[PDB]
């Protein structure tokens, strides 16, 4: 039978790491030519096939290649080359012979161009095909905000370019493009810093140490975040240092690994009429002796592609071996067209070719604590992802997913602590209303042992009108059923500091004329002196409604909201929860605050002062003033300390608000308690 | 006859991407008949050339490599035109024991010698752009340069070389960018950067649209250096292009004052050569044999390395002088060959040739300058000697040149001067009169008007204002008087003797006050001589603990203002930062209102008091209304001063001014009160 010649170029030796690729594809080869002589196939010739040492070096593979064109037959195609500069410098001289190039595994997406390489053609799946795959994994679960995280290299930095053409179009977002070199901690940092859900890595073997290594000190792992890793590398690869497993081996979950497939995933009958788990047999029986390479599926099919091809351009052969040099270039062009439109069953699938590739089968993988476990399939022919459920597994409960997703609240006060405090409120104010009815009983039953008829009356309506303010101030800020009262606490603080200078006036004025009756040295028994008092403690009064109309002016007091910010989470839920505080001041009013505590302060210590004076001054003109310096110096001391109380807080807005509560109803009730305690009781014997 | 034929192959890409064979074939034809008319360099054999087109395809180049290495006869060197072709036969030379040597090859990575040991190239790569830019970087001593590079292989492997060049000149390069074909973000990025000094790589059609963008931004001007390369034409800024909005002298004015560093193709001079020629005579032979125009053929400027190139390879093979005898297999021929191209150095065409141990020839880079429209000289250079010649030519933006960002910083000033002189002639006044009127009330101890019995706290009120006219003068100024940068230690020292002073005048004031206050409440004592006045100095020495417990966790510190923006000024570009001096703690705000508070709660009471006994009657009783007022107004100076000088910092006219009036005002005034009635009515 007269021959028809092919060329094979594959790395034979054993200093080479690729000789192993050679001798672990050479019994596919083998096989597929033996079953091809078993066969007819053919009329009525027989393929031989030569083969020729490469090692992959530029300089010993083009001698090589000269010496096969120079001394070999009439060869028709050219196949075979593993390593991408010694298949990228012929594939671009081949047009020159006009003869075709099959690879197996050219794994560089630079022969994806036909202006360069309109000759060449491989059945291995590129490194763009990951591309789509990961496209339709993160639309599988909904994915927007991606971070990606290159080597600079050429490839992977191809890669990483043809990954927004494939993504240009849908609802992805790319925050973190992080390219470095030799510093993946700093990679982690800026990746921790834009905190981005789904890794995207792209590197070598002896860097993926490295970077697991220096992520564990960063924490960049957990219930929070996937790793889309390359993992083409070698079974356990994590032996290859300074750190330990324990550090290593604690982000490898949810680590998953997008590689192609080697063989199919059935066992249906294929292009040989066998299966491919008696094929694998038959593979792993002819020889004994090699370790397997992940190559011979591929290297099965091509020589059933181009025999297919050839059969294919037989008969245009009959229109006219015999007529065909190195120069001829219209017999190559017939066999471009049959060898284009190659589509049929084999191995590796349905093999196709869209421009010089076959869409090859992407086998998703996941390493479970023990071993990278194949876990989901996808073939581009169809754009269908298979998933394998039931054998995934997470750390968390649901696959996590998880963008910073944020999540705010008021900041509640302790309601059984409120309530308490919500029914002591009552019965000060129903007292105050009914010591007022005992003032009016002294009206009504006229025997004059105290002072003015109106000071007792100012002295219980400062009391309740501070209890109405100590009610009305939390029901509105916590409790937010009224929800524009923080436009109302306006409203109150005048209602409040109203109270406050008619109770502390009523306190004053009357001590200050028993002062200056004191002072004096003839006589002072005067009632309009008493109505001058009364209206001194008015002057003041209208003073204070300026400072409220002031307060009107200075600042509108509106709604503010302090926004706190620490997010926990208390049950491992993503949702994080920040709480904020109203505040009803507006941040500049500090001057105007801090001179009205010091108008209240001027106002408060003449009192505290002057009961240092008058403890002994015993004065029957007003027939008081014997305990109400005691009263003065114990609210004196308790309304500065529930000032400064009050300031030093709201980091916690429940224990300001219940204490500045006690010392009110510390305050407005003690005053009415330590002026009538032993009055009733002596006049009640 | 005995001429023995020696064949050559060469490769001349007719067009393409660079049509440099359409010059190169006359030119390296000229060359070998030059060697073949002289007998001194053909002693035995003749040299051949057998030659393909590639047009910088390696695919054609591949299969016309084939054809002539493995076809008859057996040739030696080989000659590459292009730069692609040229890396694929070097690549794949040491597999023949072949040498090669190229001729337009500006591949920075082709120096290596591992996978390029046997190649040469008389063309200059393109990374002796960067010695002639280190060195005028050298000249000038800029440090903070920033680049710009078209995403290009033969650009990002020359700006590495550049850093890796630059780092042991100790110039760093702060902003180092890239593009593709958008201009606008790389020089938005480089105006948000604010550098000074731009490097750029980058051909023609982008440099047209990068000259539009940055006359677009308004970066161009006085403060900025352009370096480009200089391949381009003279005319490249004038050709309309409607890729760009700019007008042709908008963008004139945009690319005006710019430097670039070409290199040579010729000699300079008009000397003669080994090949006993000179320029004009070369360039005449060209235009005879190319039947082209030298304006309009490609090439035409590298063509005259083509002959120096012939030339170099038969001065070696005449200096090997067993050689028509070649084989692939042997490697003693080659090795000869490469021994006798290694020693190679004399003089052509191009100038001196010699190579260097990668295999790259050394030349000169014509630096020259954009002045007004058209291209100038500035000078020369040489990377093997350092000769930057020059010839004084470069215009600048005065004359100087502008160079990277610097700052001054200023210190701003005090008045120490006659309105200071003012103030310590006021103060010395009070001294005198202070310490004066104290020794002459201790001189009148033995009976007087007022007996001897009050007026013991007031001679220690006088020695407290004494102090206080004593500390009011060590405040300082900018830095004025012998000796100084002890700031922190005469401010701790003038306000620790302030808070002394003060503490003991006023409190010696305010107990006259309190005790008759105390006696006229009581319905005469003064139950021990010392116990009121040891008492309330006590209180005044409660002070001092406090003025300790300041010392103990935080004494002092000299803090550094910079109130004001930097560059007010309008000519120079430094720009000015004035930055003043405060003597400062490490939280000193809330503990001076803290002591602010404490002192005007004593001076509060002091002044209700003297309100409380405005009429009583005593032992003491001719002291009362002149210690009342003279509480009256030291209270309310205090009061109305202490704010002013608290929250000032701007001492021209207004701190120290409102601080030096109330301390001397108020030590000066209830002085030359409280004894106005003492000494005039006791010799009245
Ligand atoms: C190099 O070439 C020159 C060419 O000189 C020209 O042609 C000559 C005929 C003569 O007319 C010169 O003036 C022209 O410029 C050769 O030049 C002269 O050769 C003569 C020989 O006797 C000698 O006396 C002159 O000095 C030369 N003049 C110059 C300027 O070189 C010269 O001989 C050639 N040299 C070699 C080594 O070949
Ligand atoms: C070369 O390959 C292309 C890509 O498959 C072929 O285009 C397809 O042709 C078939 C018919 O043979 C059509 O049914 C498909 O729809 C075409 N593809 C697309 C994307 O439209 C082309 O026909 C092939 N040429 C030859 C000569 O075989
Ligand atoms: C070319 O080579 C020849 C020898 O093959 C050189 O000829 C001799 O060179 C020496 C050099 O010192 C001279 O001293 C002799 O006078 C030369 N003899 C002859 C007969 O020429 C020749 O010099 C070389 N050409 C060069 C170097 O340009
Ligand atoms: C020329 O070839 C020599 C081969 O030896 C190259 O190496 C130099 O060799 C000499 C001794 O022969 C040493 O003294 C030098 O130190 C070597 N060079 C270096 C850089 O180490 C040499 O580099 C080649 N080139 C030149 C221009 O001489
Ligand atoms: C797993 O997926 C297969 C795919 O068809 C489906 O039939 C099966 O019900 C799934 N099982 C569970 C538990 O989701
Ligand atoms: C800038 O130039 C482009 C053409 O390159 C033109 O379309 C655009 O209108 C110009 N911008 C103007 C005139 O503002």
């Amino acid at each position: 039978s007269p021959p028809l010649s092919i060329m094979g170029l594959m790395p034979l030796t054993k200093e080479v790491a690729k000789g192993s690729i050679g001798r672990g594809v050479l019994p596919a080869v083998e096989l597929a030519i033996e079953q091809i002589r078993n066969e007819s196939l053919l009329r009525p010739y027989f393929l031989d096939l030569r083969l020729y040492d490469t090692e992959c070096d530029n300089a010993k593979g083009l001698k090589a290649f000269y010496d096969a064109i120079k001394y070999g037959p009439n060869h028709l195609m050219v196949f075979g080359g593993v390593c991408p500069s010694v298949t990228s410098i012929i594939a671009e001289s081949l047009q020159g012979w006009n003869l075709v190039q099959l690879s197996f595994a050219a794994t560089t997406p630079v022969l994806a161009d036909k202006k360069k390489y309109p000759y060449f053609f491989r059945t291995v799946p590129s490194d763009n095909a990951v591309n789509p795959a990961i496209l339709k994994l993160l639309k599988h679960y909904q994915w927007k905000r991606v971070g990606t995280l290159t080597q600079d290299v050429q490839r992977f930095s191809e890669v990483r370019n043809d990954l927004t053409g494939v993504l240009y179009g849908e609802d992805i977002e790319i925050s973190d493009t992080e390219s470095f070199s030799n510093d993946p901690c700093t990679s982690v940092k800026k990746l921790k810093g834009n905190d981005v859900r789904i890794i995207l890595g792209q590197f070598d073997q002896n860097m993926a140490a490295k970077v697991f290594c220096c992520a564990y000190e960063e924490n960049m792992y957990g219930s929070k975040y996937q790793w889309i890793i390359p993992g083409w590398y070698e079974p356990s690869w994590w032996e290859q240092s300074r750190c330990l497993r324990k550090n290593l081996l604690a982000a490898m979950e949810g680590y998953i690994g997008v590689d192609f497939e080697p063989l199919s995933s059935k066992q249906i009958k294929t292009i040989s009429g066998k299966t491919p788990q008696q094929y694998e047999r038959e593979y792993n029986n002819k020889r004994s002796g090699v370790g397997p390479s992940k190559f011979h599926g591929y290297a099965y099919d091509g020589i059933w592609v181009i025999a297919k091809t050839l059969q294919r351009a037989m008969e245009t052969l009959h229109a006219s071996i015999q007529d065909f040099n190195y120069t001829d270039h219209t017999l190559g062009r017939i066999i471009l067209n049959a060898m284009n439109e190659t589509n049929f069953f084999g191995v590796t699938g349905q093999v196709v070719f869209r421009n010089g590739e076959r869409m090859g089968t992407i086998k998703f993988t996941q390493f479970q604590d023990s071993r990278e476990v194949k876990v989901g399939e996808y073939n581009a022919v169809a754009d269908t992802l298979e998933i394998i459920n039931d054998t995934i597994r997470f750390q968390g409960s649901e696959p996590p997913k998880d963008k910073t997703i944020i999540l705010e609240q008021l900041r509640k006060i302790s309601l059984p602590l409120y309530s308490i405090l919500s029914a002591l409120t009552i019965l000060g104010m129903i007292m105050a209303s009914a010591f007022l009815f005992f003032n009016i009983k002294n009206r009504n039953q006229k025997l004059i042992k105290m002072s003015s008829p109106y000071m007792n009356n100012l002295i219980i309506l400062g009391g309740m009108l501070s209890y109405a303010s100590i009610f009305l101030f939390g029901l509105d800020g916590s409790f937010v059923s009224e929800k524009t009262f923080e436009t109302l606490c306006t409203v109150r603080t005048w209602i409040l500091t109203v109270g406050y200078t008619t109770a502390f006036g009523a306190m004053f004025a009357k001590t200050w004329r028993v002062h200056a009756i004191f002072k004096n040295v003839k006589m002072k028994k005067k009632i309009i002196k008493d109505q001058k008092l009364l209206v001194i403690v008015g002057g003041m009064l209208l003073i204070d409604l300026c400072i409220l109309i002031c307060w009107q002016a200075v600042d509108p007091l509106r709604r503010t909201v302090e926004k706190y910010s620490m997010e926990p989470d208390p049950a491992g839920r993503d949702i994080s929860i920040r709480p904020l505080l109203e505040h009803c001041e507006n941040t500049h009013m500090t001057i105007w605050l801090g001179i009205v505590y010091a108008y209240k302060g001027l106002l408060m210590l003449f009192g505290c002062f002057l009961a240092w004076e008058t403890r002994n001054v015993s004065i029957p003109a007003l027939n008081d003033s014997k305990y109400i310096g005691m009263s003065v110096y114990n609210v004196g001391i308790m309304c500065i300390i529930g000032a400064a109380v009050s300031f030093l807080t709201r980091d916690q807005p429940n224990v300001q608000f219940c204490i500045v509560a006690l010392v009110i109803i510390f305050c407005s009730t003690i005053t009415l308690c330590l002026v009538f305690v032993p009055k009733l009781i002596t006049l009640r014997t | 006859s005995e001429r023995r034929a020696v064949y050559i192959g060469a490769l001349f890409p007719m067009s393409g991407g660079w049509p440099g064979g359409q010059a190169c074939q006359p030119a390296v034809e000229m060359a070998l008949e030059d060697v073949n008319s002289r007998r001194d360099i053909l002693p035995d054999y003749e040299l051949k050339l057998i030659h393909h087109d590639s047009k910088c395809d390696p695919g054609q180049a591949t299969k016309y490599l084939y054809e002539l290495l493995y076809n008859d006869p057996i040739k030696i060197i080989l000659m590459p035109g292009c730069s692609s072709v040229s890396t694929l036969v070097a690549e794949a030379a040491r597999m023949w024991n072949l040498i090669v040597l190229s001729y337009g090859s500006s591949s920075p990575a082709l120096s290596n010698r591992q996978r390029f040991p046997t190649f040469f190239r008389t063309h200059p790569s393109a990374t002796l752009h960067n010695p002639t830019r280190v060195k005028l970087f050298e000249k000038w001593g800029w440090k903070k340069i920033a680049t710009i590079q078209q995403t290009t292989e033969v650009f990002t492997s020359t700006l590495d070389d550049l850093e890796e060049r630059v780092k042991e000149a100790g110039i760093e390069i702060t902003f180092r960018q890239s593009f593709f074909s958008d201009p606008a973000v790389p020089v938005k990025n480089l105006k948000r950067q604010d550098a000074r000094i731009i490097v750029g790589l980058f051909y023609e059609t982008e440099a047209r649209k990068v000259f539009c963008e940055v006359y677009k931004e308004r970066l161009f001007g006085k403060k900025y250096v352009w370096f480009l390369i200089g391949w381009y034409a003279d005319n490249w800024f004038k050709i309309y292009d409607p890729s760009i909005n700019c007008t042709v002298d908008e963008m004139t004015e945009a690319v005006e004052g710019h430097i670039t560093t070409e290199i040579v193709m010729l000699n300079p001079a008009n000397t003669r050569s080994i090949s006993n020629m000179t320029s004009q005579e070369f360039v005449e032979k060209l235009t005879k044999r190319l039947k082209r125009h030298p304006e309009e053929t490609g090439g035409f400027q590298e063509a005259p390395l083509a002959y120096d190139a012939i030339w170099a390879l038969a001065l070696a093979l005449n200096k090997t002088s067993r050689l028509e005898d070649f084989n692939y297999n042997n490697q003693t021929i080659t090795d000869q060959i490469y021994r006798a191209m290694n020693s190679s150095s004399f003089e052509g065409v191009s100038g001196h040739v010699v190579f260097d141990a990668s295999g790259s020839r050394m030349a000169w880079t014509l630096i020259e300058q954009l002045q007004g429209g058209s291209y100038k000289k500035i000078g020369y250079y040489d990377s093997t000697k350092d000769d930057l010649s020059w010839s004084k030519t470069d215009k600048w933006i005065g004359g100087s040149p502008p160079a990277d960002q610097t700052l001054v910083i200023k210190t701003f000033r005090f008045l120490s001067q006659k309105l200071f002189i003012s103030v310590s002639v006021l103060s010395s006044l009070g001294i005198v009169l202070a310490v004066v009127c104290l020794s002459f009330n201790i001189y009148n101890s033995h009976v007087r008007y007022i007996q001897n019995s009050q007026p013991n706290l007031n001679n220690l009120t006088a020695v407290g204002c004494s102090l206080a006219l004593a500390a009011v003068f060590p405040l300082g100024l900018d830095g004025y008087h012998i000796g100084r940068n002890q700031f922190p230690f005469v401010c701790q020292a003038r306000l620790w003797l302030l808070g002394l002073g003060f503490s003991l005048g006023y409190g010696s004031m305010f107990t006259k006050i309190w005790w008759v206050h105390t006696v006229f409440t009581k319905k005469r004592k003064t139950l021990e001589p010392w116990k009121l006045y040891a008492t309330v100095g006590l209180l005044v020495g409660m002070d001092v603990l406090t003025l300790a417990i300041w010392q103990i966790v935080d004494p002092l510190h000299r803090t550094i203002e910079t109130f004001a923006k930097e560059e007010p000024k309008e000519d120079i570009d430094v720009s000015i930062l004035p930055q003043l001096e405060h003597c400062s703690s490490r939280k000193m705000n809330t503990w001076l209102g803290i002591f602010y508070g404490y002192k005007g709660l004593l001076l509060l009471l002091g002044i209700f008091l003297a309100y409380e006994t405005k009429s009583v009657s005593t032992e003491k009783i001719n002291d009362h209304r002149a210690v009342g007022m003279a509480i009256y107004n030291v209270a309310v100076l205090c009061l109305i001063t202490a704010p002013v000088t608290m929250i000032l910092s701007s001492q021209q006219d207004a701190a120290f001014a409102f601080a030096s009036l109330a301390i001397v005002f108020s030590s000066y005034i209830t002085l030359v009160v409280l004894f106005v009635p003492k000494m005039r009515r006791l010799i009245t």
